[PDB]
């Protein structure tokens, strides 16, 4: 999977979606966090587009 | 390495449905995935052995071109829809089947006088549909064996023959690669086929089509 | 060779100076692929002169693009060659036509 | 020492990392993008046909 | 004068001639021009350039 | 350039070919029938579509 | 079912490096199935034998000259390139060569054996020019198939050759052009049986009768992973 426009359907501005995907991402990489979508050894570029997929992010996580 | 070419695996059986499966092998030689794709491609097109419906004689026609009422799909889409129908035939060059039905509404193979020395491998087929309060229908419908698909060049209504099971096949090469190299071949063999023979084991009846020729050569 | 040409190739091949050409006529005396020598007949020798005309050859070295510029011969042992003719190919040249 | 080991690295390290290519000049938008690469044994860039 | 050369040899005076691929052996539809271009490699190959 | 001149060579009708004027049940045994060699690709047909 | 299965009838020889070979009879398609395969098998994978080094006495590099040879030592690798010889049950063979005096140099010039087996004593290796010239040179072949350039192959060696050496490209595989014709033969008094012919030219070192039944074995066991799934 690449693009990212099913994730833009629910982040409805496309630049919030660069910084929650890198936010979620950093939760993920720095904050050791793990994810909600069961991952498949994906980057966490992947990983945090695919957690939108499950429609539980935003950012008020 | 003189005489020990490298040999593959199937990386899978990729299955996606029943009727259509994408079988891969890695790695072949380079090049390889071409002399063999294709040859079984070439082999399971056109030479595969099977059985299918050959003749139809619906009651009273002498050409599909009369339109005989009742019946909601003309008899031209009968006729090949006739011969949407897969069967299995069990030890018999041809044998005649009978059909028929009656009533308002559809038509379908389970409709077959099923003689069970013959299976019609998919029943809910629908042959047609039936247009008035007196709607019925009644057909002999033949079923052959033979081999490839035969076109109509060759009351009997006569239809091109698809005795070869396989529906589509189509193949790819592409980069495969080991520690060292990557002009190595892939090959992926994409088949689907009318459920008479499951396909991973329709391939495995072809590469031994295409073996019983090499086995007067072979050492 | 290009098989098709326009018959310039035996002027700029001999022109461009880079064949070695024959200075004068005679008969190949001895050849290597390093030296060609060549016997000159007494109609056009010096009368004080040996009558003997060397041609070292440039063998692999760097052209000002580093390209390789190595000559070779085209003449055999005993061969006449007459004022003029190519005796040793070029670069990019056979038997004295250009051939890129 | 490009050890036998590396590749199996390398096709991990890469194996979804966007890399711009970018010809020059490059007028608009379109000419930069990004693609995911995959790796090649030659040594030119393999681009795709349509862009 | 260019057919009348192709004739001498025994070649095809159409120039063109029907190819297979080695693929899979099949024919291509209609004949292609084959023939003996001169090719230059010119002086800006790749590794001077990688 | 290429990807259109092979989907124009694909399309085209002409007027006689091989396999020229039958019926098919759909694009899989059109696609048997190209590929055997028993009928040319832009042969003139009837197919059922969906 | 009804297949008829192939014998390989006949063979014509027609030229020490020429043949033709058929194959009868086949079914529909068959005839144009293995028609391309074994085509395209006998290109690639027949095993062949290669010059793979080259060892002359006095010269260093790829580059030189010796003195009295009409060759640049690199014409010289470009000749022996394309020498090819038969090797009886080895992986690798020595020929030293030796000639002295004016005139050519000929692949019957190599130090013969009951074990190579020359295609074609008339190849020529270069020309001496001096009346005291020489060349001895230790030319060694390996068997092998396809074809590696030694670029590679040094790079697959890991030790280091010595000063002195020369290396050439290895081209094994002995077939230069194979061709493939399909046809209706006389049998059973009925049609659509194709004699298939295939008809070759090669470097001279195999003989059609080894070389289409090797094809075909190389094909059958390729083929086991098909069966095998």
């Amino acid at each position: 999977r690449v693009t990212v426009q099913d994730a833009v359907e629910k982040i409805g501005n496309r630049f919030d979606l660069v910084l929650v995907a890198a936010r979620r991402a950093r939760q993920m990489q720095v904050g050791g966090k793990d994810p909600l979508v069961p991952e498949e050894n994906d980057k966490t570029t992947v990983i945090a587009l695919r957690e939108i997929e499950e429609g539980l992010i935003n950012n008020q996580i | 390495s003189v005489t020990e070419f490298l040999k593959p695996r199937l990386v899978d059986i990729e299955q996606v449905s029943s009727t259509h499966a994408k079988v891969t092998l890695e790695p072949l030689e380079r090049g390889f995935g071409h002399t063999l794709g294709n040859a079984l491609r070439r082999i399971l097109l056109s030479s595969m052995p099977g059985c299918a419906v050959t003749e139809v004689e619906i009651d009273g026609v002498l050409h599909e071109y009369s339109t005989k009422e009742g019946v909601q799909e003309d008899i031209l889409e009968i006729l090949l829809n006739l011969k949407g129908l897969a069967v299995r035939v069990q030890g018999k060059d041809e044998v005649i089947l009978t059909l028929n039905k009656s009533g308002i509404g559809p038509v379908t193979a389970a409709d077959i006088t099923h003689d069970g020395d013959v299976e019609i491998v998919k029943p809910q087929h629908v042959i047609c549909h039936l247009t008035d309060e007196n709607a019925s229908i009644s057909m002999r419908i033949k079923v052959q064996r033979g081999r490839g698909y035969v076109p109509a060049s060759t009351g009997r209504l006569l239809v091109d023959a698809c005795y070869s099971p396989v529906e589509r096949i189509a193949y790819n090469v592409e980069a495969a690669r080991v520690e060292q190299r990557t002009d190595l071949d892939k090959l992926v063999i994409e088949m689907e086929t009318n459920g008479t023979i499951d396909p991973e084991e329709a391939i495995r009846r072809a590469a031994t089509i295409l073996a019983e020729q090499l086995e007067a050569f072979v050492d | 060779k290009p098989l098709v040409g326009t018959g310039m190739e035996r002027a700029v091949a001999v022109d461009s100076g880079v064949t070695a050409v024959a200075k004068r006529g005679g008969v190949v005396q001895y050849v290597d692929a390093s030296r060609i020598v060549i016997k000159v007949n007494e109609d056009e020798m010096y009368p004080g002169e040996a009558g003997i005309d060397i041609y070292n050859l440039t063998k692999y070295t760097r052209s000002n693009q580093n390209t390789c510029i190595n000559q070779m011969p085209c003449v055999s042992l005993g061969e006449p060659v007459e004022r003029g003719d190519v005796l040793a190919d070029g670069p990019s040249t056979d038997l004295g036509e250009l051939a890129l | 020492r490009e050890e036998a080991v590396v590749w199996d690295i390398l096709d991990e390290v890469i194996r979804e990392h966007p890399v711009l290519l970018n010809r020059a000049p490059t007028l608009h938008r379109l000419g930069i993008q990004a693609f995911e690469p995959v790796l090649i044994e030659g040594k030119a860039i393999q681009l795709h046909p349509l862009v | 004068e260019i057919k009348e050369l192709l004739k001498l040899g025994d070649l095809p005076t159409s120039g063109q001639i029907r190819l297979y691929d080695g693929r899979t052996g099949e024919q291509f539809e209609r004949p292609v021009t084959v023939g003996y271009m001169y090719m230059l490699k010119l002086n800006h190959l790749v590794d001077d350039k990688m | 350039q290429d990807v259109v001149l092979g989907l124009y060579y694909m399309t085209r009708d002409c007027v006689n070919a091989k396999g020229e004027g039958m019926v098919l049940t759909g694009p899989k045994e059109a696609e048997r029938l190209y590929r055997s060699g028993l009928a040319s690709l832009h042969a003139r047909v009837k197919v059922r579509i969906t």
